[PDB]
């Protein structure tokens, strides 16, 4: 099938839950206090008690500040819908989808009477059973699902989740989330170019039954030099910042 | 911020049509049974085949050597029949029938909750001694001709459960009935049900009505903290909301949705104005065949040639046997046709429904309510498919007279509107927490400076105000109700330098670099009546200066759809 | 374009009442004393009760299929070229082949253009490369112009 | 996006020939000089004719239902994961879990996805999240990438 | 569906029923992806002066 680490066809972003970041394994890098929660960026939350979710869904506000700083330097100044040509096929509010429902809250409701797949019989007398075979079965009253509206009602509870498919989620390495340049404010401070750290993540992610893949990205200068001194020759000179590969004299 | 409790009433149906049996004809009954003049008669079905029958019940197994029998709560279950298609000899079938207690509903859209985890629906009492026991009673039926004679041997035939379920109907209603007495009885066979009709109810665009405009009743506040002097004078006539959304129109793109503001544009199908009638394309017929391919053979023989007798024709059935099935000629198929149906489907469900209400009638032997406001009237009222059938206006673009002036936004296409109530869950109680923008053109933009201040501002609580509603029931009596728990203000900082803010604010309030704000409709608004059925409208303006004008732009209104601005709450103003 | 048509599932008529096929019954209760004995009881059920045994009448039909069929059928078939259509029988017919009613009372075949032709290919029959696309009834400019004189 | 669907009329289907269901019946004129009585009549009516009574027979489909779960049933329950699925019977079938011949003959019950799930509520299934959406048929490039080669 | 598991022809056997395999498509990818070697050792490519 198609290979996401190829040709760009990703679908799982919204299965992470928190990022932590941290140098020289004492120092956050929020930095100085910047964020509503302390230490790491959250980019989902199931229980809220004070009210940290936007735009309908289960996202912190935090990071959708963060996703729209990191592509159309928007939300310093109010939020709004980026122009067509700032807006990509890849990019990020392209691919948002909030979605939310309902459905019957069993500890609450007093006759609750759960019923497998094997025992529902709506439709019951023009349907095969458990098959896209020939009709079986006599006409009757269904028992499934149950009612959501009119004036008989069960209690319910409610579900909220978002889907963003096709893109990668990005962090960028500046002072204050804004694109201001190729080379950023704090890729060239002194206290990151003239001494050496440590550098520690932690993911924390939703659990699926099958190994996985975690995909990172560090995005680093690379560049290429060529000379042709003469008829019939062509040298090249090759720089990969920090990552660095070649030799020394 | 807003957070709190949202009930959106017993008025509130997001999907046309029904879920339930939703495939079943729409006039086949349910197996039941009832009495007449004092007898009683049964009709009903028997799916279900066994082994044999006694007195015990059907037997379905064999556990060792001892037979097993059915389990008289949840056996044999509706949806379980024979397999192969052509039919064979059963002797001890067995079925399910509803008691005749239970009132009698079409099996179209009709409901009943299970009562016990193996999936079986039967209403439980309660036994002397305290405990809930099921009631199903068995009753053994015979072929008549083995009756007629002697019971040497009688042995049953069919077997059927009698129960009694807790039936009830959520979505449709009835549309045909035979007879106005009440009492199960041999008449009400013959009703017909047909689906409510779709109704959506949301928040609206950009959350208008949710905030105080206008209404010097109620003004919000911006002040400084010891000054105490407003900084936010509004007139009763400088229309706010319009304005935003023309300005919304006009700074970008609209046809896009964002869901944070809840910013979607109402807009009506193209194609439900205005009547593209091309007909339809039925040149080759679509039959339907028998499910065996052929049910109508005869019983033929073989025969095969004499010897020496020129036409000696002579039986044989060494090999093949006597008795074969053959048909002679085409095979049995019913005819139909389809772009028709397709076509006149639409029309009756997008355009015959929403005519004006002088066109439809009352309906015979079925009790209607009196606000021709609630739901119920919009609902239970009928309208004949000859208005608008299949050949209206053909190969014309063209609009229905009385369609023109019924407002096309009020409908179940404004896909806005859709996506606006799908953006809440489709349940009836919701809690719910959004987020709501600022409008005013005077603090819209503003920057401000160091300093403590106060804010202040007013909420809409009115149910038929805040929240939208395709049809127009008015919602307040329709049960709707929306309580608010908390609020919060949020606001977010430019991390800039110490000393360059500094800076920018000494700069700042130099007086010769003060703020300039410009509202973008820009204009006094008036309003004047029309009666009914008037032709000439004059108006008059006394004489003053006219310095700076820039012209005149105006428009026409329904009085039933526009709120009396101005005061807290306005009793008068049923519509939504 | 030919992707074929998604028809997994049958789609079945069903009789107008539900059931027709029905046949009748005598209400029976067992016989006390006497294991397996049996007696007909009529005290309040009457001798005639109406019961079906086994499944219920139903046709089948394909819906899928044929609608992919009859648009075939009436986009393409019918604007083949004239040297493959075949006169009519036992109707008079016009003489002049550019009338009208000479291109309407000509017959063809469905079975040149089917729900099987070239499956799987996105692929232009080689009869209608030469015959102009423009002369055809969804033509949206001309049906526009058409249908804003009038009808 | 379940609106649910417009089947606010039936769908009928009718006998190929009008009405199938006839009886037979014979000429009658009123007999004068009486008031009353009436007498058969041979001279130039044929004595036996065939005439229907009441309504003619016609069977019932709901008709926007059956392609709604149609195209529900083809385009989503097939490609669900594979532990919902149960091995049919009566048939070989391969082992290998990768096998296009496992992965076509393993069935799965309509009742999973009918067109009653999550009825007007804007959603997707949960066990689809993880499952990849670009493996498709209704994929646009990889079908025409397909048929550019060929069929 | 297979009502009976014999072999032959028997009366039972006039009961089954058919149904329609699943689509597939194969072609190439999208841009020809995998069809050159690229970021393996094993494999690199070569463009220099002769
Ligand atoms: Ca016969
Ligand atoms: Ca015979």
């Amino acid at each position: 099938g198609s290979i996401p680490y190829l040709d760009g066809t990703f679908y799982l972003n919204h299965t992470f839950k928190k990022v932590a970041i941290t140098f020289d394994s004492s120092v956050s890098w929020p930095g100085n206090d910047r964020l509503l929660t302390p230490n790491e960026f959250e980019i989902k939350r199931s229980v809220d008690g004070e009210g940290y979710n936007v735009a309908q869904c289960n996202m912190t506000k935090d990071w959708f500040l963060v996703q729209m700083l990191a592509n159309y330097n928007i939300g310093y100044q109010g939020f709004y819908i980026p122009e067509s040509y700032k807006d990509r096929m890849y990019s990020f509010f392209r691919n948002f989808q909030p979605m939310s429902r309902q459905v019957v809250d069993d500890t609450k409701y007093k006759d609750y009477q759960q019923v497998g797949i094997l025992h529902q019989h709506n439709n019951s007398g023009f349907v095969g059973y458990l098959a896209p075979t020939m009709r079986e079965g006599q006409a009757y009253p269904a028992n499934f699902p149950y009612p959501l509206i009119g004036k008989t009602a069960v209690d319910s509870i409610t579900q909220k989740k978002f889907l963003c498919d096709r893109t990668l989620w990005r962090i960028p390495f500046s002072s204050n989330f804004m694109s201001m340049g190729a080379l950023t404010d704090l890729g060239q401070n002194l206290l990151y170019a003239n001494s050496a750290h440590a550098l520690d993540m932690t993911f924390e992610v939703d659990p699926m039954d099958e190994p996985t893949l975690l995909y990172v990205l560090f995005e680093v200068f690379d560049v290429v030099r060529v000379h042709r001194p003469h008829r019939g020759v062509i040298e090249t000179v090759y720089l990969r910042t920090p990552f660095s590969a070649g030799n020394a004299t | 911020d807003i957070r709190g409790v949202l009930d959106r009433g017993p008025t509130f149906k997001p999907y046309s049509g029904t879920a339930y049996n939703a495939l079943a004809p729409k006039g086949a009954p349910n197996p039941c049974e009832w009495d007449e003049a004092q007898k009683t008669h049964v009709f009903g079905q028997a799916p279900y085949s066994g082994i044999n029958i006694t007195k015990e019940g059907i037997q379905i197994g064999v556990e060792g050597q001892t037979p097993k029998y059915a389990d008289k709560t949840f056996q044999p279950e509706p949806q379980i029949g024979e397999s192969q298609w052509y039919e064979t000899e059963i002797n001890h079938a067995a079925g399910r029938v509803l008691k005749k207690t239970t009132p009698m509903k079409p099996c179209y859209g009709s409901y009943a909750k299970p009562t016990n985890e193996n999936g079986g629906q039967g209403i439980l009492v309660k036994q002397q001694n305290g405990k809930l026991e099921s009631q199903v009673e068995m009753q053994f039926f015979s072929t008549t001709e083995a009756t007629a004679g002697n019971g040497d041997n009688l042995t049953p035939k069919v077997v059927l459960y009698s129960e009694d379920v807790d039936i009830e109907t959520p979505d449709t209603h009835i549309s045909y009935m035979p007879t106005i007495k009440e009492g199960n009885s041999r008449e009400l066979m013959g009703q017909q049900s047909m689906p409510n009709r779709p109704n959506y109810i949301a928040f609206r665009d950009n959350f208008i009505g949710l905030m105080y405009y206008n209404s010097t009743g109620n003004m919000g506040v911006l002040a400084g903290q010891a000054s105490q002097l407003n900084a936010v004078v509004d007139l009763q006539d400088r229309n706010t909301e319009l304005s935003y959304q023309l300005l919304l129109d006009s700074i970008g793109d609209r046809t896009r949705y964002f869901s944070m503001w809840n910013q979607a544009v109402d807009s009506y199908d193209p194609d439900v104005r205005i009547i593209e009638n091309h007909g339809t394309e039925d040149e080759l017929p679509n039959y339907c065949f028998p499910l065996g391919g052929v049910i109508n053979t005869e019983t033929l023989t073989k025969v095969k040639p004499k010897t020496g007798q020129e036409n000696g024709w002579e039986k044989d059935a060494t090999e093949f046997s006597d008795k074969n099935e053959i048909r002679v000629g085409n095979n049995f198929a019913m005819e139909i046709n389809l772009n028709a149906n397709l076509w006149r489907n639409f029309l009756y469900s997008n355009i015959a429904l929403y005519l004006p209400d002088k066109l439809k009638y009352s309906p015979s032997n079925v009790k209607i309510s009196d606000n021709p406001n609630t739901y119920d009237y919009m609902n239970k009222r009928v309208v004949a498919p000859g208005l608008v059938d299949c050949y209206i206006n053909l190969g014309a673009r063209w609009s229905l007279d009385y369609m023109d002036n019924v407002n096309p936004f009020n409908h179940h296409r404004n896909a806005g509107l859709r996506y606006r109530s799908m953006l809440l869950g489709n349940g009836r109680y919701v809690p719910f927490h959004i987020q709501v923008p600022q409008k005013f053109f005077a603090i819209k933009n503003l920057l401000l400076l160091p300093g403590s201040y106060t804010y202040e501002w007013n909420f809409r609580k009115d149910v038929n105000m805040v929240l939208q509603s395709s049809l127009g029931n008015d919602l307040r009596v329709d049960g709707a109700s929306i309580k608010f728990d908390s609020i919060c203000l949020y606001a977010t900082f430019f991390p800039m330098a110490h000393n360059t803010a500094s800076t920018l604010e000494a700069m700042l309030r130099n007086d010769t670099n003060d703020q300039s704000f410009n509202d973008y409709l820009s204009a006094a608004n008036m309003l004047y009546p029309i009666p009914a059925n008037a032709t000439n409208v004059p108006i008059s303006i006394p004489s003053r200066n006219w310095a700076a004008f820039r012209g005149w732009a105006f428009t026409r209104l329904k009085t039933k759809e526009t709120p009396s601005l101005g005061s807290g709450y306005d009793p008068y103003y049923t519509y939504s």
